[PDB]
């Protein structure tokens, strides 16, 4: 389905498309908020009267949105989240229009046994609940996370870019009973500016700050207590795409030294998609920021990448608003929020 | 020796109510024995014995309440159902089981004293008491007041 | 009427219609003749026929797993307290519909599991399964570049059989021995393995050298794959590295011989632990570790 | 009200996460507490037999006694001062010994039962049905469930096998006793022990009383006994959300060796034993005890010697600190036998959502 029907009534589709492609929109948290407001505008304005035609139209809109921007997983997840909230209430509604439906638990096995209302209002409130969930994640993290780190323990941190992780770290430092030393890898080609702001906010709160070059990670790994990841997107197998530069090597460095790896994330950040190849999912950077002068750049073919991937073999915990989960279990948390059909849009 | 059926015929029918003492669990349901209709096995399936997690429920414990669905009157195969029995009928199922248990206790002193088979004594009693009078418990209550 | 004889009739047949799905189809045919209405007369005779099937088994696991799923579906039929006739008709029909589901699942997987094989990747394949080879063929249909390395598996010379079936497609190959398989893990991008069974724990039930592949790949940090159709799940938990259901030898040491007759005896089926598997692929979505157990808990309701 | 603060030994520079104190000899208390609680707290303070499993069974029986002794006041209803009295019990239990996970699930079950029954039914009719329900609850979740673990393990263990164990777990004692008597196999059982408590010693004693081929060993000597060993059974205390094995002292050491030396670790567990609290190292929340148990010089628990060690407070830094409850690493165990039959520790929380 094209945007020919939604042009005069809905204009904000194309402005979000413009915000993605030229990267005017920044940070998964913000991308999610916009798509929420998009779906808010879609239900409030449209006229449908039919339900199945409506849902499949939403599926096509989400399909086009993910094709417009591949790194906007938070875009794709939010739509998929509302899709499933819709689908449950429709399946509840069809049971009343026809007239045991309660075997034991909420399982799977969709290959075995076969099969006017206020539905739109529920769809409205379903968006509102998603916003409030994205608004408050930190409260759900701090009750699980600030139980695992001890006094006189040194914390090494790749990806200082995450707003989520920094605020988790500040709530722990607020506790006068807890003392920890912070090592921060720079992440030269991208994270530098963000890493420097990270080091500034730690000094602002008076926490023992240590700025580390990306070479020196090995030269400290014997002294490191724990490793924390500021992830962007979490996957089925467990693995993460993080907010740029110098993570993968640090995780490899941690595993060889058998140093524990922590990850702080949200369920909206969590994705039901599978990373079959890193080659497709990871976004590459601009080599302009590395080396000046273009006549030597004929011979200097420089390689730089923004997003960094970690395989599930390294990290052990994904502390969310719900709780702490192991990478060998995180798939269930995903299927508790997104349906099997709501993947290939 | 503890044998012989409570009623006249060996195999039950459709809609008749019985009480089972559990002797089996899991997989199919339970290959067991009855306390209302003979001591031979009569099987049920898990679904019937659930209605409504389950790993704490029956596990070959005491006695339940079941109704016979399918009877094979050739070699010996019985099917039952727990859910189907209504709440008003459950009390009547318990009273019939209590009546059957009292009849079985009565026809056990006879086999112990004179050293004669229990099945012959059960046959000679169940003709005026069980068939003509109504039941053997009320006939015994009539015999003690005035023979 | 027999069930073992019906399974023996599939000699020149096989392929697409899998070995377990042919045993399930044989279970439905035996069920539909002698009245499925009676639950006392029939289920006990079904259990005796499965017991006779297990006693006739020399080296197979999946037939025991396929019976379980059938049983489960039969019991679930009359879970709604429906008409004892409409539920029976739906049970008999779900036999041909079960075999038809093997087609639909293969249609699903061969479009999902082609994504894992990226642009120009050298593959080392071990343990032939119908699902993994269907990925390999329908990726060639997708016109994607991939190199293939043949492992010399020794059950009944399977490596040579695998090599010939790869020749009939148009993909360049060469023979690699399972002894030298350690010397290959540097020029190989990814290692793919097809399973004979997947454990309750998350481990694998497989052939004459698969654990060895799993460990070496864990050392070399190169990915290790499991691709199958979703029916090979037993409530089995091999506690140790060398404990499995067998009709033959669990490592025999023979006396002094001169004519040379008693020799071969080694573990033909081997287990590997949950940690060694990087990824698992079935028609039930894209899922690997605890997913198998969740499935089993969902089935058994225990 | 009770005695609080003022503790023996140093506060310690390293490891100060939990309380190290408490009442052993009865002095200054409230005169309303039921004596069966006072008995159990005096028991658990210096207990030699219990280890996770039996503690809850005793706690349930004590509660059953209290309800049987409970007579409802004419003014105040049933759910008025009961829950405060129970909170006084738990606080006294906490002062004596930090509670297990299974204890918490019992308290949660009891507090659910208080809310379920409304003050409208007669008093003697209420408590008669209550204790019957608790008895059935203890029958299902413990005794029957234990029997289910027994038979699940029975299929798993091969004929004529060597087993190395640790601790004083009720489930495993009965397991091995079942193997020796009912199944009649050639089971060589080796038991290991630590310093603070001779738990394995007691287990070996009970196995000897059955008439079992028993070797008895220590943590110091393992690279000699292993070089023989097949299956290793560990006494579970709690398996967390991740699938980490929170258990007694010399557990993880054994777990490591077994993983290294081919033939792995198996763990028997209860469906009541699982929690939702998660951790990754032994430092997180440890069950610390007073160095008074480590004063004795070898052999037995009461010996009373004029030895080498004696001072802790006056000595310039001499932290003789021992721990009781440790954490085995996730990957190392392989089997868990529970109410819901089987499942690897990688799966872990497929019981918590199943309830």
């Amino acid at each position: 389905h094209p945007n020919a029907a939604t042009s005069d009534v809905n204009v904000t589709i194309d402005t979000f498309v413009a915000k993605l492609k030229r990267r005017q929109v920044q940070g998964s948290y913000a991308i999610a908020l916009e798509t929420l407001q998009l779906l808010m505008r879609f239900i409030s304005a449209a006229r449908w009267n039919h339900v199945n035609d409506l849902i499949e139209q939403i599926r096509d809109l989400g399909n086009s949105l993910e094709k417009a921007h591949p790194t906007a997983f938070s875009c794709g997840n939010v739509i998929r989240r509302i899709l499933a909230v819709l689908r449950d209430e429709v399946e509840e509604d069809t049971m009343s229009t026809t007239v045991v439906a309660e075997p034991l638990i909420s399982s799977m096995f969709n290959l075995l046994q076969k099969p006017k209302t206020d539905y739109r209002q529920v769809a409205i409130q379903g968006i509102k609940d998603l916003i409030d969930e994205i608004k408050n994640i930190d409260e759900g993290i701090q009750q699980i996370a600030i139980d695992l780190i001890h006094d006189h323990e040194i914390l090494l941190t790749p990806t200082p870019d995450s707003k989520t992780v920094l605020k988790f770290l500040i709530t722990a430092r607020e506790r006068s009973n807890r003392t920890f030393t912070v090592l921060v890898t720079e992440g030269f080609p991208n994270n530098t500016k963000n890493a420097h702001e990270f080091a500034k906010k730690l000094a602002q709160h008076n926490i023992e700050t240590l700025v580390v070059p990306d070479s020196a990670v090995f030269a400290l790994m014997s002294r490191v207590g724990k490793v924390i990841i500021g992830t962007k997107a979490v996957f089925v197998n467990g693995g993460t795409i993080s907010s740029n530069s110098g993570v993968s090597s640090v995780c490899e460095c941690a595993r060889e030294f058998r140093t524990p790896v922590f990850a702080v994330a949200g369920l909206y950040k969590l994705s039901p998609l599978y990373p079959f190849d890193v080659e497709k999912f990871v976004e590459f950077g601009g080599s302009q920021r590395i080396l000046p002068r273009m006549d030597p750049r004929k011979r200097l073919d420089t390689v730089n990448q923004i997003t960094d991937y970690v395989p599930p073999e390294n990290i052990d915990i994904y502390i969310t608003n719900v709780g702490g989960f192991n990478p060998s279990f995180i798939y269930r948390i995903a299927w508790d929020n997104y349906k099997q059909i709501d993947v290939h849009l | 020796t503890s044998h012989c059926r409570f009623y006249e015929n060996k195999y039950p029918e459709i809609d008749d109510i019985v009480m089972v003492n559990v002797q089996q669990i899991a997989e199919m349901g339970a290959y067991v024995k009855l306390l209302e209709y003979d001591n031979i096995e009569g099987m049920i399936l898990l679904s019937e014995l659930s209605r409504r997690s389950i790993q704490k429920l029956i596990r070959v414990g005491k006695n339940d309440v079941a109704v016979v669905l399918r009877v094979d009157k050739e070699k010996g195969y019985i099917d039952l159902s727990k859910r189907r029995v209504s709440s008003e009928d459950i009390i009547k199922c318990e009273e019939k089981y209590q009546k059957s248990k009292t009849v079985h206790s009565i026809l056990r002193y006879c086999a112990e004293k004179f050293q004669i088979p229990l099945e012959e004594l059960y046959k000679t009693i169940a003709w005026p008491l069980s068939r003509k009078f109504g039941h053997a418990y009320e006939a015994f209550k009539l015999s003690i007041i005035d023979e | 009427f027999n069930i073992t004889e019906t399974y023996l009739r599939f000699l020149e047949e096989d392929t697409e219609m899998t070995m377990p799905i042919a045993a399930i189809e044989a279970l439905v045919t035996l069920l539909r003749i002698k009245t499925p209405e009676t639950a006392a007369e029939m289920i006990n005779t079904i259990k005796s026929s499965t017991e006779e099937l297990i006693k006739s088994i020399p080296n197979s696991v999946s037939l025991r797993a396929g019976c379980d799923i059938f049983m489960r579906f039969v019991l679930r039929n009359l879970h709604l307290y429906g008409d004892w006739e409409n539920c029976k008709q739906h049970l008999i029909e779900n036999g041909q519909l079960f075999v038809s589901r093997a087609k639909k699942s293969r249609n699903k997987i061969a479009e999902i599991g082609v994504d894992f094989i990226a642009d120009d990747d050298i593959i080392l394949v071990h343990g032939y399964s119908r699902a993994v080879f269907s990925l390999l063929n329908h990726a060639a249909n997708k016109f994607i570049r991939f190199r293939c390395v043949v492992t010399e598996s020794r059950p009944s010379k399977q490596g040579n059989q695998l090599y010939t079936l790869l020749e009939q497609k148009g993909i360049p190959v060469t023979l690699i021995v399972d002894s030298a398989v350690g010397a290959v893990i540097d020029k190989v991008d990814k290692v793919f393995v097809g399973a004979e069974g997947v454990a309750e724990s998350g481990g694998i039930i497989n052939l004459v050298g698969t654990y060895s592949v799993g460990v070496l790949a864990h050392n070399a940090r190169k990915p290790f794959y499991v691709v199958t159709e979703s029916h090979k799940f037993v409530r089995m938990f091999p506690l140790s590295s060398d404990d499995l259901p067998m009709a033959g030898p669990p490592l025999d040491f023979t006396r002094r011989t001169d004519d040379l007759e008693d020799a071969l005896r080694g573990p033909t089926i081997d287990y590997t632990a949950q940690e060694y598997i990087t990824a698992l692929i079935t028609d039930l979505g894209v899922l690997t570790p605890s997913a198998v157990s969740e499935e089993l808990i969902k089935m058994w309701y225990d | 009200p009770g005695i609080s603060s003022v503790i023996p030994t140093v506060l310690e520079q390293s490891f100060d996460n939990s309380s190290l104190i408490s009442v052993k000899e009865l002095l200054l208390n409230k005169d309303l507490i039921h004596p069966s609680i006072l008995l159990l707290t005096s028991h658990l303070a210096h207990y030699k037999i219990v280890g996770s499993i039996p503690r809850c069974i005793a706690m349930l029986e004590v509660f059953q006694i209290v309800i049987k002794d409970y007579q409802t006041p004419k003014g105040t209803t049933l759910s008025r001062n009961l829950t405060s009295y129970l909170s006084h019990q738990i606080d006294l239990l906490k002062k004596a010994r930090p509670l297990s996970v299974t204890m918490g699930n019992a308290i949660r079950w009891l507090k659910q039962e208080i809310s379920l029954i409304d003050p409208s039914t007669p008093d003697k009719a209420a408590k008669k049905d209550l204790c019957e329900k608790i008895g059935q609850f203890a029958k299902e979740k413990i005794e029957l469930a234990d029997q289910l673990i027994i038979d699940n393990a029975s299929t798993q263990i091969e004929e004529s096998t060597t087993i190395v164990t640790y601790g004083s777990s009720k489930v495993l004692t009965e397991l091995l006793l079942h193997n020796a008597i009912s199944l009649k196999k050639n089971i060589k059982v080796i038991v290991v022990d630590s310093r603070p408590l001779f738990e394995g010693r007691k287990m070996a004693e009970t196995l000897r009383n059955a008439g079992v081929n028993v070797m008895y060993a220590l943590i110091t000597s393992l690279d000699t006994i292993f070089n023989d060993v097949d299956y290793v059974f560990l006494g579970a205390h709690s398996i967390l959300s991740n699938g980490f094995l929170y258990s007694r002292a010399g557990t993880a050491m054994l777990a490591m060796s077994a993983k290294r030396r081919n033939i792995p670790v198996l763990v028997c567990c209860e469906s009541l034993k699982f929690s939702q609290r998660v951790q990754l190292d032994s430092v997180t929340f440890n069950e610390l005890a007073d160095p008074n148990d480590l004063v004795n010089i070898d052999y037995e628990n009461p010996v009373e010697r004029r030895g080498n060690k004696g001072a802790l407070l006056n000595q310039f830094i001499k932290e003789r600190k021992f721990e009781k409850k440790k954490l085995a690493m996730e990957n190392k165990p392989k089997g868990n036998k529970i109410g819901g039959k089987k499942g690897s520790e990688g799966e872990s929380k497929d019981a918590s959502n199943e309830e």
